[PDB]
């Protein structure tokens, strides 16, 4: 979930717009 | 784009920020 | 309600929004 | 005091209310 | 003033109050 | 520069103040 991949790990802009509607 | 660890209030205004007119979903565990 | 560490700024944050028009108090050590 | 109780500690909704006017 | 570590968005915040007018440069490594 | 000073280290309001423009 968007915790692991971006709270605990890092993301990259790319990663993070897959938790966009 | 900052690629650093992004962890709650923060991560949900990246996600407002980039995500835009789609709006998002923080589903956390 | 978030069950979360709260510190600094976003604990000020939480007061603020849960007190509404009482206001509150901020008096860390 | 509210540190000690809801940074470094977790606080709830009821132990923050304890910190309005 | 506060004496806290200030980094990040938080940092970037406390430079745009601190600075005013004059406004500020954020350059991180 | 401002992360090794007033990050990873604390600032004062003046040391802060070396990054105004
Ligand atoms: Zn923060």
């Amino acid at each position: 979930g968007i915790v692991e991949q971006c709270c605990t790990s890092i993301c990259s802009l790319y990663q993070l717009e897959n938790y966009c509607n | 784009f900052v690629n650093q660890h992004l962890c709650g209030s923060h991560l949900v205004e990246a996600l407002y920020l980039v995500c835009g007119e789609r709006g998002f979903f923080y589903t956390p565990k």
